[PDB]
């Protein structure tokens, strides 16, 4: 039988 | 109580420090690469030594041996990458045909006094030691810092220097503001 | 010659000593070989370190051409 | 300018939160306060500033990042 | 049989172009006909660099004279706009020189066309 | 009357516009938001008529006109406001142009039959040389050397510039009035290439000290250099994500960033003409790569100086296909001038055959965003508009425009009218000289003017 499949991402914020 | 962390020394005495050519001949590489002291020297020999005899073990083994196949390749890779060994010449033999100098080019206070950031060897090692050298995005203040291939033309004066962007230094600006009042 | 003329040009040459001479030295000294007759004459000095250079090139186009025109003379 | 990065965002609901590593780009400048870094988080994350926390902060050799 | 004789090929031409840009930044190009004849004179030169699409071509042909007879190796390249690009200056160049320094970071490079500039002669 | 209510509101006579305007809902819909997946997905090379299109040439008094930019307004589906600064500039398109006379010049292009028309323009000098002679007081509001490039910010605010004086003056639109001067704070930091990110305010700058600096036009500061490329960066191209591409001139390397990733990818030619003639069994070898335009979030094309139009693959670091002499080769010199000879046949023999003759570059390049169809430049004297192939491994010559004469040193596209009939407007700045210096020879009948040309949709 066959393994389950493989399955938040980065955010940028810039102030001042 | 806690694991053992491991130390080597990176540094052997020769085998009869007075030779009268032992001497002349580190007279003449510290003066021509502005090394400090005599222990440089023994360091990259002993790096040299290490190198070369690894190669001479290598060669001693038949050709297509699996052992000698692997740590030949390992180590023409590692030495053409660092600079030392050119493109063309990538056979153990040549290993065994390599000199300390080609390392002592491949310092960084080497590079930048050939690439005209500084004039002197000397010259070179002040800025390195002051921290206006900058290989890629990272300043690097160690002459000792061996610069590879891809990182040779990366070399540039920091940002953060005054020779190379920022606002002049302590001196500069003390003498503007005594020159105001 | 068509740039200078037959007599100054032919000073130059014997000046070099041979128009192979002249053709090997640089745009700079060709200016001072004809600078004891005065034969290429501050705005003064400008014109004649310029015509001294396409002297220079002048005498390149007739030396190492078998049959040389005076077509590019004549627009220099 | 400051800019702030999140990188290696992994859920754990097990703890019910969000573990990740902080870049922090800081030119011409020392470096950034925890509390400043909780703000920009919080309102990135649009979560209270009491759910952000952030530590093992380090400067890097030369500085700016 | 042309008067522009050797002219290199392509490849030969991209990794010419590759070393006079680096000698460029380096401070160890030499640009223009005139200065290509003083670097001679001085004995200074490593190899010379000219363009076989001159206007007129004859132009730089003492530069072969001074070179062969002083045994420095040298090579057309079919383009002076591509020559004087790779120079870094904004207008076309006809001839371009290598100065000798045996210190240079770009000593290896330099003596790699040195080598194959010699073959094509 | 809560503002949710008011998003609902507009969406509500956003949807009634649609069903006006028309299954066909739904698809619209998706492509609304076809944008954000970083696919293509404006496949209109086949129903371009380029054989009808009405071409013009508009003449400028600048000498070398260096760079153009045009900015269009687009509507926001988040907010379902448009992105014009103001209620006078609405359904306004702008055209900024740039050259080596130091002046900044603006047009307008929004009636499609009518030729542009300036609005406004300010001029640098000597009079803003700076006198402290330090980089970081190199803060003059206008500039004193060549001004090599523009770039027009998305939400339409400001227009910003740069050149070899090493400064980054971002301006006003109205007015063309300076309001921030950033200095790049390097010796040799000439700015090559600027690039908007697209729906953003960020922008990407290239400069010759061989690195990429990144700004917040809204913050007006600097946020990170990028450093890898081994030679100068004269080109950078943006898209909606931060993935900008950029080509290493004489490197021949172009490299994508990944900023958020802080990490690149580098691709490279790799092609020799001793193998390429070996398979066909003339092949000039890459030089240096000049232009990059990103046909797509994951694919992108470069125009090197040997005349080879080259399609790339975020997935393969060598190119998928090239088109080689695309433009063609430069006519052989004259025989009359060659040489100084009386004889012709002497002449002759100084040309060499065909071993002299050189290809066209590709000095400028263009793709339109997520479409299937980019258009190059070069000194031709004409611009060739290619299709790319559906699955997005070959492309192919869709078509000529020969109105242009001389240099095209930059090249710009603007679509008007509906969705399902566009009307496209192609804007090609045309100059004597190529942008980065006077190496071309003159080209006879060159004029400096802005290149218009005018494509319709029907099939
Ligand atoms: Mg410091």
């Amino acid at each position: 039988p066959r393994a389950a499949k493989k399955r938040a991402k980065g955010k940028n914020l810039s102030f001042k | 109580p806690r694991a053992p962390r491991t130390y080597s020394k990176t540094y052997s005495t020769p085998k009869r420090p007075y030779e009268s050519s032992r001497l002349d001949a580190e007279l003449k590489l510290a003066g021509e690469f502005g090394l400090k002291n005599k222990k440089e020297i023994y360091r990259i020999s002993f790096q040299l030594s290490k190198i070369r005899r690894a190669a001479r073990d290598l060669l001693t083994r038949d050709e297509k041996d699996p052992k000698r196949l692997f740590e030949g390749n390992a180590l023409i890779r590692r030495l053409v990458r660092v600079g030392v060994l050119s493109e063309d010449k990538k056979k153990l033999d040549y290993v065994l045909a390599l000199k300390v100098e080609d390392f002592l080019e491949r310092r960084l206070q080497t590079q930048v006094y050939k690439l005209g950031l500084a004039k002197s060897v000397h010259h070179a090692r002040v800025l390195i030691t002051q921290r206006h050298i900058a290989v890629g995005k990272q300043i690097v203040n160690i002459p000792s810092f061996m610069v590879r291939l891809d990182s040779e033309k990366h070399i540039d004066f920091a940002p953060t220097s005054p020779f190379g962007g920022a606002r002049p230094g302590r001196v500069a600006r003390r003498n503007a503001a005594r020159k105001a009042e | 010659s068509e740039l200078i003329g037959e007599v100054i040009g032919a000073r130059l040459i014997s000046h070099a000593g041979s128009l192979t001479n002249l053709s090997k030295q640089a745009a700079s000294t060709v200016q001072i070989l004809g600078a004891e007759k005065a034969l290429f004459r501050k705005n003064k000095g400008r014109i004649s370190r310029y015509l001294a250079n396409k002297c220079s090139m002048a005498s390149r186009i007739d030396n190492y051409s078998e049959e040389p025109s005076n077509v590019f003379g004549s627009v220099l | 300018a400051v800019t702030i990065r999140t990188r290696k965002v992994i859920s754990n609901p097990l703890l019910a939160r969000k573990q990740f590593v902080v870049d922090v780009l800081h030119p011409n400048r020392a470096n950034v306060s925890k509390d400043e870094l909780r703000e920009k988080l919080a309102e990135v994350y649009k979560a209270e500033k009491d759910a952000v926390s952030v530590f093992g902060f380090r400067t890097q050799f030369g500085g700016g990042k | 049989n042309p008067k522009a004789f050797p002219l290199a090929d392509a490849a030969l031409t991209q990794q010419i172009l590759d070393v006079v840009q680096q000698a460029a930044n380096l401070r160890q190009l030499k640009k223009g006909a005139n200065e290509a004849t003083k670097t001679l004179n001085r004995g200074i030169s490593e190899f010379i660099i000219m363009a076989a699409d001159c206007e007129p071509i004859e132009i730089l042909l003492h530069l072969p004279l001074l070179c062969e007879d002083k045994n420095v190796p040298y090579v057309f390249v079919p383009s002076r706009v591509a020559l004087g690009r790779a120079c870094g200056v904004s207008r076309p160049v006809i001839a371009a020189s290598i100065t000798t320094n045996d210190a240079s970071a770009i000593k290896t490079q330099i003596y790699a066309v040195k080598d194959k500039i010699e073959t094509l002669l | 009357e809560n503002p949710a209510d008011k998003r609902r509101r507009l969406a509500k006579q956003y949807l009634e516009n649609l069903k006006s305007e028309a299954d066909i809902i739904a698809s619209r819909l998706k492509e609304d938001v076809a944008e954000q997946q970083g696919r293509v997905f404006r496949y209109f090379g086949d129903k371009l008529l380029i054989s009808e299109a009405k071409q013009s040439f508009t003449r400028v008094g600048e000498n070398n006109l260096t760079c153009i930019s045009c900015f269009q307004p687009v509507l926001n589906k988040y907010t379902f406001e448009e992105s014009s600064n103001g209620d006078k500039n609405k359904g306004r398109l702008f055209a900024y142009t740039v050259s080596k006379d130091l002046q900044l010049t603006k047009y307008d292009i929004t009636d499609f039959s009518k030729r542009p028309k300036k609005l406004k323009y300010a001029k640098g000098g000597a009079k803003y040389i700076p006198t402290s002679k330090h980089e970081y007081e190199n803060t003059t509001e206008g500039h004193y050397d060549e001004i090599l490039t523009v770039a027009a910010s998305p939400d339409g605010k400001y227009v910003v510039t740069g050149g070899r004086d090493r400064k980054l003056i971002v301006w006003s639109t109205e007015s063309l009035s300076p309001v921030k001067v950033i200095p790049t704070k390097d010796r040799r930091g000439e700015v090559l290439s600027l690039a908007f990110r697209k729906n953003s305010d960020q922008l990407y700058a290239s400069c010759a000290d061989f690195k990429i600096r990144t700004y917040s036009i809204n913050q007006f500061s600097q946020l990170e250099i990028l450093y890898g490329h081994h030679d100068i960066v004269e080109d950078i191209s943006a898209l909606a994500m931060e993935r900008c591409v950029t080509v290493g001139a004489r490197d021949r390397t172009a490299m994508l960033w990944k900023i958020p990733d802080e990490t690149r990818l580098t691709f490279r030619g790799g092609d020799e003409p001793q193998k390429l003639l070996r398979r066909w069994m003339l092949f000039f070898c890459e030089g240096s790569i000049d232009v990059v335009s990103m046909v797509d979030d994951f694919h992108f094309i470069t125009g090197s100086d040997n005349g080879n139009i080259c399609l790339w693959s975020l997935a393969k670091k060598k190119p998928i296909f090239t088109e080689r002499i695309a433009h063609g080769i430069l006519p052989e010199p004259s025989f009359n001038d060659i040489s100084g000879e009386t004889d012709e046949e002497l002449r002759k023999r100084q040309l060499q055959g065909k071993k002299l003759l050189q290809p066209f570059w590709i000095t400028s390049l263009y793709a339109i965003p997520y479409s299937n169809v980019f258009i190059s430049g070069s000194w031709s004297g004409s611009l060739k508009v290619w299709k790319i192939s559906d699955n997005l491994r070959s492309f192919e010559l869709l078509g000529e425009l020969s109105g242009a004469k001389g240099v095209v040193t930059k090249i710009q596209v603007v679509e008007s009218g509906k969705h399902g009939k566009e009307k496209f407007r192609i804007l090609a700045s045309i100059a004597k000289e190529h942008r980065l210096g006077r190496w071309i020879a003159n080209v006879s009948g060159a004029r400096n003017g802005i290149y218009s040309a005018v494509i319709d949709q029907t099939g």
